[PDB]
């Protein structure tokens, strides 16, 4: 497992503990739910590149405490 | 003010 920090446009953070092999759709959906907006209204970036629903932390090279940025789609 | 820490397990 690793902890990822999801940083919003307003500088707020929600952190997620996920498995290295987990498809990140679940993280996207949980974050959008907590922001009260549709998942498709947001885009989630790692090092500026879009995280797909079927990407895993392992595939993206993510490490403990790495940042995911959320932007409006 | 200052937000508390939020960690969600999936």
């Amino acid at each position: 497992y690793i902890k990822l920090k999801v940083i919003g446009q307003d500088s707020s953070e929600i952190h997620f503990k996920v498995k290295m092999t987990t498809h990140l759709k679940k993280l996207k959906e949980s974050y959008a739910q907590r922001q009260g907006v549709p998942m498709n209204s947001l885009r989630f970036l790692f090092e500026g590149q879009r995280i797909a629903d079927n990407h895993t932390p392992k595939e993206l090279g993510m490490e403990e405490e790495d940042v995911i940025e959320v932007y409006q789609e | 003010g200052e937000a508390e820490e939020r960690i969600i397990s999936l």
